[PDB]
């Protein structure tokens, strides 16, 4: 829970943003491999670097979130733009990060906002993700006779 | 957007359960 609105302009974003917080994309050594900025945003986390294209993961496909010292790292499925494997990254506030996403995900911002037309539309049918399954019981055997 | 074998942390809050 915060707030806080106010009408001045930024110059440069601090790396000490309680909305966004500078990272750096690191290998499983731990190496810097490229400087990124991550957004948490109601809507999804998004990815800031160079020139070069960026990218995105829905709160949804996130399976497992967690952190670490100075290490913060998501698993996502392939589905999402990027694709199947984890990608890891060292910052300075990785534990706010982690106490802010579980804040994001638990919202679950049902289109907070008015969202563009997209694929969900009814439409002939194709091989989408399916839903959850319950367990299946047991069975009871029987007594023999004489 | 380096590709990890495994989960370099150990304690995560999983929030969604599903696909």
């Amino acid at each position: 829970g915060s707030s806080g609105s106010s009408g001045l302009n930024r110059d440069s974003v601090p790396d000490n943003h309680p909305t966004k917080f500078k990272v750096t994309n690191v290998d499983d050594e731990g190496v810097e491999l490229g400087s990124g900025v991550m957004e948490l945003t109601q809507s999804e986390l998004v990815l800031h670097l160079h020139r070069r294209e960026a990218v995105r993961w829905p709160y949804l496909c996130l399976r497992r979130y967690g952190y670490d010292s100075n290490l913060f790292s998501f698993e996502s499925g392939r589905r999402c733009q990027t694709g199947q494997g984890i990608f890891a990254f060292k910052c300075s506030r990785a534990e706010e990060i982690f106490n802010l996403l579980q804040d994001l995900m638990q919202c679950n911002s049902i289109n907070v906002m008015e969202e563009p037309v997209i694929i969900t539309r009814n439409s002939h049918p194709a091989e989408l993700d399916l839903p959850r399954a319950p367990q299946p019981p047991n069975a009871l055997g029987y007594t023999v006779s004489s | 957007l380096f590709r990890l074998r495994h989960f370099p942390c150990g304690n995560v809050n999983y929030g969604y359960q599903q696909q």
